[PDB]
């Protein structure tokens, strides 16, 4: 066997979310994990709420289906969601491929945006790398452009997927990575940050 | 309470083996079956191995059978997973996990009855071998400042700020993996600017794979 | 009540 379960799903903050898990006969558990954290257990054992787990989580299993259920979302309910179960056929252990939950409606946060021009010791080890670190924004998602003189750059640009803050507003990063000439021979360069139509630069010159 | 901490983990060459341990604190390992749980970077959780209360009967998973061997020391409250011929299909975080209810309640395949999951530990499988980092700084009615901890391997590296005293407005971004197989993060703080030359700002870098700890102090520009 | 379902055999 296997257990099926819904990539995404999302939630208005304050309102309810069923999160299902499809297998048959089974004893299910409910596991939350945050980005860098190990899992937590929400509910085990179709119902059962471990003590410390707040009463808005709630565990339901019907006919060959487990539901999670989170009565009025909060922003820190924002996790993926993996349903546990047993295979009797393998005789093993089984997982469903998780469920990320998404906490609509939190305030639009315009990104703060920092561009880093190459240190001293950086450039004296014939490097060159820019640093645009864009943080506390909602939604979490960003569209990054570098820009040489007043020309987009093709090559050496590495960005970071979107991650949630300590605060619930997220956070980027983009990487310019240049040699020691190429950002000498221009006037300056920018990092062109796009979030929710409006576009936020900042611009570091030799 | 109830805690698991596992270890063992590390970099390890294809065809290496590697003992993972788990030391279980706040209850008795003997009373209930266990569990090991691995997930792959930016993948799913999944069952590796389990085994019953006084270990007389083991469960594993098709594609670790015959190289991984789950063991338990009741005597010493800890579980292990011995995990040989190891291949880069076996690189990811591995846990360790508790049924709720008792051996004669919940076995070891019952991955629905688990209420307590370790800190979990890191196995990277790879031809590559370990970099320390370099570390530059990243110079600054407020100020960001910060240190760019550059080509790296493996994951991870923590950064605290002036030995963790300095806390508040510090963000450490996850790290970036490049094309070449290393990894480079940079952690900001959000300082006072009229502090900056009055006040001292250290970074301390500490990456565990190549026994390293640096500590950068990061000073305005000249 | 719940039963285990494996345990060393008797």
């Amino acid at each position: 066997s296997e257990l099926t379960q819904d990539p995404a799903v999302s939630v208005a903050l304050g309102q309810t979310v069923r999160i299902t898990c499809q297998g048959d006969d089974s004893y299910y558990g409910w596991y939350q994990q945050k980005p860098g954290q190990a899992p937590v257990t929400v509910i085990y054992g179709n119902d059962n709420r471990p003590s410390g787990i707040p009463d808005r989580f709630s565990g339901s299993s019907s006919g060959n289906t487990a539901s999670l259920t989170i009565t009025g979302a909060q922003a820190e309910d924002e996790a993926d969601y993996y349903c546990g179960a047993y295979d009797s056929s393998g005789g093993g252990g089984i997982f469903g491929g998780g469920t990320k939950l998404t906490v609509l409606g939190q305030p639009k946060a315009a990104p703060s945006v920092t561009l880093f021009p190459p240190s001293s010791e950086e450039l004296q080890a014939n490097k060159a790398t820019l640093v645009c670190l864009i943080s506390d924004f909602y939604p979490g998602a960003v569209t990054v452009a570098w820009k040489a003189d007043s020309s987009p750059v093709k090559a050496g640009v590495e960005t970071t997927t979107p991650s949630k803050q300590s605060n619930n507003k997220y956070a980027a990063s983009s990487y310019l990575s240049l040699t020691p000439e190429q950002w000498k021979s221009h006037r300056s360069y920018s990092c062109q940050v796009t979030h929710e139509g409006s576009t936020v630069e900042k611009t570091v010159a030799p | 309470e109830v805690q698991l901490l596992e270890s063992g983990g590390g970099l390890v060459q294809p065809g290496g083996s590697l003992r993972l341990s788990c030391a279980a604190s706040g209850f008795t390992l003997s009373s209930y079956q266990m569990m090991w749980v691995r997930q792959a970077p930016g993948k799913g959780l999944e069952w590796v191995a389990g085994i019953t209360g006084r270990g007389g009967v083991t469960g594993y998973a098709d594609s670790v059978k015959g190289r991984f061997t789950i063991s338990r020391d009741n005597s010493k409250n800890t579980l292990y997973l011995q995990m040989n011929s190891l291949r880069a299909e076996d690189t990811a975080v591995y846990y360790c996990a508790k049924p709720a209810l008792d051996s004669d309640q919940c076995g070891f395949p019952e991955a629905g009855c688990i209420d307590a999951w370790g800190q979990g530990t890191l196995v990277t499988v790879s031809s590559a071998s370990t970099k320390g980092p370099s570390v530059f700084p990243l110079a600054p009615g407020t100020a960001a400042l910060g240190c760019l901890v550059k080509d790296y391997f493996p994951e991870p590296v923590t950064v605290s700020w002036n030995s963790g005293a300095l806390t508040s407005g510090v963000h450490t971004f996850p790290a970036v993996l490049q094309s070449s197989g290393l990894y480079s993060l940079s952690s900001v703080v959000t300082v006072p600017s009229s502090s900056l030359g009055t006040q001292t700002y250290i970074c301390n870098v500490n990456h565990k794979p190549s026994n390293t700890k640096v500590d950068k102090k990061v000073e305005p520009k000249s | 009540k719940k039963v285990a379902v494996v345990r060393t055999p008797p």
